[PDB]
RNA sequence: AUAGAUGAGUUUGGUGAUGGCUCUGAUUGAACACU
RNA sequence: CAAGGCAAAUAGGUACAGCAGUGAGGAAUCUUGGUCAAUGGGCCCACGCCUGAACUGGUAACUUGGAGGAAUGAGACGUCGAUUUAUCGAGUAAAAUUCUGUAUACAUAUUGAUAAUGACAAUAUGUACAUUUGUCUUGACUAAUUACGUGCCAGCAGUCGCGGCAAUACGUAAGAGACUAGUGUUAAUCAUCAUAAAUAGGUUUAAAGGGUACUCAGA
């Protein structure tokens, strides 16, 4: 015979939380319901936590016909949709998976994809947008910039975020150079000039295009300056790659982070607890 | 072979919050109390009970002396800044008065007064708190293991370090069959199909089969693991949540490892049903472990 | 350049990173090399890179 | 004190304090091994009462200690190799050591059920 | 004699050599007196690379082995090969044709 | 957080109270963290200097929570301006 | 390298001090007992 | 060259703090293996020889890292433990079903190495297998309880302490708290300790101002 807490699990389980055995509406159906902002809460407790949207499967799309088709600039993609562009080059990367798979004739998960969409909120871009996916300007808080500084100034002195940076260390910069998407700022400022919304926007795309381009440019100059100093000796079964580099880069003591060989002087430190053995990056 | 730490997971008497979708964790997790009692208990057993409540979901299957050590006290966070501010203000009026900013009139003149004065100059909503507290078990966040349970594929951390260490999962492409591998900023770890459709998918049974051979659409197959035609788990949908530092693709099963996950001012990227005042508790215990 | 970067690696798409965005505290790398030799001194210029000075010490 | 009687050698190092188990902490030794010279009872102090079951042992080293039989019943007399570990018993003076009971000669309690590790108790292996 | 050798470091069926500049008559993983690059002997694989080709990572110094080459260097069977595909010195074996 | 730095004396009890940045927690004694997590307070550094009178340093610490420098005293005290940087680099206060 | 600084039990009829002892943390080229 | 130990006799060798190993001492620490294939060294015109360094196999939980199984599981309408025979628990626990093929085993291939030489093993792929719990604590410090037995006895104890006939502290039983192929204890070290205080202490009544001040050195 069921015990009594048994009893009551399958008494909540059969009326109050026969909700949540099949979803029949569309959207969150958590237990923390809707919040004060309209974000469902996965667990009353917290109310911090929040379930947050997901781009939809046509939201995807979107994305990535305009940066493909279009070749339109990540950064300007990013700000028009309100889209992190970290997540602007993730979709692109899983997109172009599913363009292998559907060109290998594999088969997708379709049966779980719609199930598991119906469950999370969604953001469908384009005409009906509402709100913002999320933050495009998000700056990491540095530790520098943390402490509680009271500077002694004049007492009529104009004291700006450069000033600000300043007094909290020697090399760091204001927020206003820490942004992904700085172009805004600059795109922001034609605005309080009374300059026309039209002409303000091809500023901000030829501004984030033209960044665009001296990126991969550097990119261009540092993987072939680094191809230079590899020499490539095919063999009969393998290719040898002789990497140069400056054997007299070993600091002043010998002790160098960015030095080239296997260090005189320490014991194998296999012993040692919480030792690493596991690869750290996939490359 | 299991463990005496095991032999009441989902317990109804301890009332214990595991990170699983099974039904049992659903009642507790409903029906959970809404604030502990903590008056009366002293520091140390304020710490110890936080610790153990917090203990039952985060890491569950990590070793407590192992995760003592991956305990960072570095509780990253950020800071939204619109460049609309920005352009107009060079952030010259904070300083203005005697360095903290022009005060303003209290709350009880303002009701009597017909018309309300002039909005400070600020960035929008910046004078909400963020919450570090919760986010001391943030660091469970970046193993393989638990990245795969956060995406909606396993039905468990307890499954989802089933799939990496049989060798189903693969990291930007490459077998990974380390459940501790501590994802980077741009990792992409892909799930086989198959190990997430039964992990998610219904229970075959084959009482239901057996009145389905005689009687887009897909077709019924008896011979996969799942039922088919298949359908998400009965109790799926109570906690299906992505959190917002990952970008999966439902359709094959794939997701990216965007950012490590950060504190905001209003919100909190980590899964914890917990209340501030318990991770709070939980966060002094791992700072002398004790 | 030997094969193209297929869109599972990360550096399919470069987006970098603003400055001053990550504080990873590397840590201490025990143990030292030897530090090479100053094989020209510190001032003047010596006479070992003059016009002619392999074919007077290695003489043909 | 003045920075110039700091140059003179002012900073002494603090008065060592006696240890609990001197033959062991003097030359860094877990466990020594003894021959019993004499298997007696001493009295408590003030407060307790009663009879502890002490040894006179002598070391390999050569010291002749007073150590502690922990546990009901023992089962060593005169000239029984045992092992000796640190501790001491609170309320005995001049008994400053205890007695490892799965040693050589000294045989754990067989009647103990619970925290046999510390009285070197096999399992009773009921079942097996 | 200063000698351009490798210097073997690593575990148990881990090989990871050491390029060094060192007199013939002392240990092998004494310090040396330069270390002019490093050699690792099992052949890797690209990673997003399927045809099946390996390579062998080599970081050498070039410029710096030159200098003590020029002025009596012997280094060693090893070495003298991996300086041979290089094109500092002629190759000391040769497979024959007939 | 409180107001930079504090130190009260309450017979032999000397506590002193220091202003940590965000997210350094309560590393405190229990007394010290019953208090702080009761009136507000979220990060906060504190010491014992001399002695741990259980009500002393109850009394000591609770003096010292009300004897916080007012920046904007010191401001006109001095004539000299007391700008929080933390504010101006943020455009605004981050709680 | 900017997060890193923490206490507890015990002297007295009682209170506040002085001052030791012990526990709380980490560890070993360790030994022993039960496994 | 001298002395003693072993050996030696008319001789005049030997000292394993070279590798493995034996005895002894001790609380306590290993195989009398294989190969010069790799790296290094000595001799050599060259080939080549030698290498107890060295590379490899073996023994030990000594340490670290990893594996050591996930999901479903409600009416076997049973069993057990208590006891308010109907309340409180063992209990989703088990059985059962549905999947996986981890350590590992076997097989193939590649690689350690090339002028040529592979002692031994690593890595990749394929197939196959679901394998133990142990231990401490339970008055406060310090997370976690009752019953019985014993009666300042037997015993526990890191500190304060407990035990003198209704003991939450001893010994059993059950439960609970916790770590886990480790868990405890003993020894030692740092920290705790501003507890020899340079950073950074103190000396009327608590440990501690010299009996005194003219004064060389010295601050
Ligand atoms: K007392
Ligand atoms: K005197
Ligand atoms: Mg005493
Ligand atoms: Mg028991
Ligand atoms: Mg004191
Ligand atoms: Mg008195
Ligand atoms: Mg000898
Ligand atoms: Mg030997
Ligand atoms: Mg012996
Ligand atoms: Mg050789
Ligand atoms: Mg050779
Ligand atoms: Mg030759
Ligand atoms: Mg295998
Ligand atoms: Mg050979
Ligand atoms: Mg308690
Ligand atoms: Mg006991
Ligand atoms: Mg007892
Ligand atoms: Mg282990
Ligand atoms: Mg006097
Ligand atoms: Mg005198």
């Amino acid at each position: 015979v069921q015990s009594v807490r048994r009893q009551k699990m399958f008494s909540w389980l059969d009326k109050k939380g026969s909700a949540y055995k099949e979803h029949t509406r569309q959207g969150p159906n958590l237990l923390g319901g809707q919040g004060k902002d309209g974000l469902a809460v996965p667990f009353p407790n917290n109310p911090y936590f929040k379930s947050q949207p997901v781009l939809s499967e046509g939201s995807r799309e979107i994305i990535y016909q305009d940066v493909m088709e279009k070749g339109l600039p990540i950064k300007a993609v990013s700000a028009k949709y309100n889209v992190d562009v970290r997540r602007v080059a993730a979709v692109i990367r899983l997109k172009e998976i599913e363009k292998r798979w559907i060109k290998e004739y594999k088969p997708l998960a379709r049966p779980y994809a719609r199930a598991v969409m119906k469950m999370l909120p969604q953001t469908v871009l384009g005409g009906p947008d509402q709100k913002p996916h999320e933050s495009i300007n998000d700056v990491h808080v540095h530790s520098y910039t943390t402490q509680q500084l009271f500077v002694p100034v004049s007492e009529s002195r104009e004291f700006t975020r450069e000033d600000a940076a300043k007094a909290f260390g020697d090399h760091i910069l204001p927020v206003d150079k820490k942004l992904r998407v700085p172009e805004l700022i600059e795109f922001q400022k034609d605005l309080l000039k009374e300059v026309p919304l039209q002409e303000a926007n091809r500023k901000f795309l030829n501004a984030t295009a033209a960044s665009e381009a001296k990126i991969a440019e550097r990119e261009a100059k540092r993987r072939q300056a680094v191809e230079d100093a590899i020499t490539r000796v095919k063999t009969d079964r393998f290719e040898f790659r002789f990497q140069e580099f400056n054997a007299e880069n070993v600091g002043h003591d010998g002790r160098d982070r960015n030095a080239v060989g296997w260090r005189y002087g320490v014991p194998f430190p296999d012993r040692k607890r919480s030792q690493i053995k596991i690869p750290t990056k996939v490359e | 072979m299991k463990i005496r730490r095991l032999f009441k997971y989902h317990s109804l008497k301890k009332k214990p919050i595991r990170p699983t979708w099974n039904k049992y964790n659903l009642y507790n997790l409903a029906t959970a109390g809404r604030e502990p009692r903590i008056s009366g208990k002293t520091f140390f057993q304020q710490k110890w009970l936080a610790k153990s409540l917090t203990r039952a979901y985060h890491g569950e299957h990590i070793k407590e002396r192992k995760w003592a050590r991956m305990f960072s006290r570095r509780l990253p966070a950020v800071v939204n800044m619109d460049p609309a501010y920005m352009a107009k203000y060079n952030g010259s009026e904070q300083a203005a008065g005697r360095g903290s900013g022009l005060s303003e009139p209290p709350a009880y003149e303002k009701t009597a007064d017909e018309k309300p004065a002039k909005q400070v100059i600020a960035n929008p909503g910046r004078k909400v708190p963020t919450p570090y507290e919760q986010m001391t078990f943030a660091p469970l966040e970046r193993r393989l293991d638990i990245a795969i349970f956060r995406a909606l594929f396993a039905s468990s951390a307890r499954q989802a370090r089933q799939m990496v260490v049989h060798g189903a999962v693969t990291v930007n492409g490459k077998k990974m069959k380390h459940p501790g591998y501590l994802l980077n900023p741009g990792d992409l770890f892909q799930v086989d199909v198959e190990r997430v459709l039964y992990a998610t998918g219904a229970p075959k049974d084959k009482k239901l089969l057996a009145a389905a051979m005689k009687a887009e659409d897909n077709e019924i197959d008896p011979s996969k693991p799942y039922m088919t035609p298949w359908r998400p788990r009965n109790y799926m949908s109570a906690f299906a949540f992505i959190p917002r530092y990952l970008e999966v693709n439902q359709n094959i099963c794939a997701a990216v490892y965007l950012r490590h996950p950060v504190a905001r001012p209003g919100e909190s990227e980590v899964p914890s049903p917990f209340s501030p005042t318990i991770n709070q508790l939980a966060f002094n215990w791992y700072l002398r472990r004790g | 350049d030997s094969v193209s970067i297929p869109p599972d690696s990360p550096n399919y798409i470069k987006v970098p990173e603003p400055p001053q965005s990550s504080e990873v505290r590397h840590p201490f790398v025990k143990g030292h090399l030897p530090i090479p030799r100053s094989i020209f001194p510190k001032k003047g210029v010596p006479e070992k890179v003059q016009s002619g000075y392999v074919n007077r010490i290695a003489p043909k | 004190a003045t920075l110039n009687q700091v140059m003179r050698g002012c900073r002494k190092p603090q008065r060592a304090r006696h240890a609990v188990s001197p033959a062991l902490s003097s030359i860094k030794s877990p466990a020594l091994k003894g021959v019993c010279v004499k298997v007696g009872i001493t009295r408590p102090k003030k407060p307790n009462s009663g009879e502890r079951k002490t040894a006179r042992v002598r070391l390999s080293t050569g010291k002749v200690i007073t150590a502690y039989i922990p546990g009901e019943g023992h089962n060593i007399s005169q000239h029984s190799v045992v092992l000796v570990r640190g501790g001491r018993a609170q309320d005995c003076p001049g008994v400053r050591y205890h007695l490892v009971r799965g040693a050589l000669d000294l045989a754990g309690v067989a009647t103990r059920m619970s925290s046999r590790s510390k009285y070197g108790t096999k399992k009773p292996k009921k079942a097996s | 004699v200063l000698k351009l050798r490798l210097a073997r470091f690593g575990r148990t069926n881990a090989p990871f050599y050491n390029i060094v500049v060192a007199h013939a008559r002392t240990a092998r993983n004494s310090k040396p007196l330069e270390v002019i690059g490093t050699y690792d002997p099992v052949p890797k694989k690209d990673t997003y690379d399927t045809t099946g080709k390996l390579h062998k990572d080599i970081k050498l110094d070039v410029t710096r082995a030159k200098y003590w080459i020029g002025v009596g260097a012997q280094p060693t069977d090893t070495v003298w090969r991996l300086l041979s595909l290089v094109g500092i010195l002629d190759p000391k074996y040769k497979k024959p044709q007939p | 957080t409180i107001y930079g730095e504090v130190t009260t004396k309450v017979s032999g009890t000397i506590v002193r109270l220091n202003s940590r940045p965000p997210g350094f927690g309560l590393r405190v004694s229990h007394r010290i963290f019953e208090m702080c997590r009761a009136a507000g307070i979220r990060d906060l550094s504190a010491k014992f200097l001399r002695s741990r009178n259980p009500m002393n340093t109850v009394k000591a610490t609770y003096q010292a929570l009300l004897s916080q420098p007012n920046p904007e005293d010191l401001a006109i005290g001095r004539g000299k301006k007391l700008v929080d940087v933390r504010k101006v680099y943020y455009g605004g206060s981050v709680y």
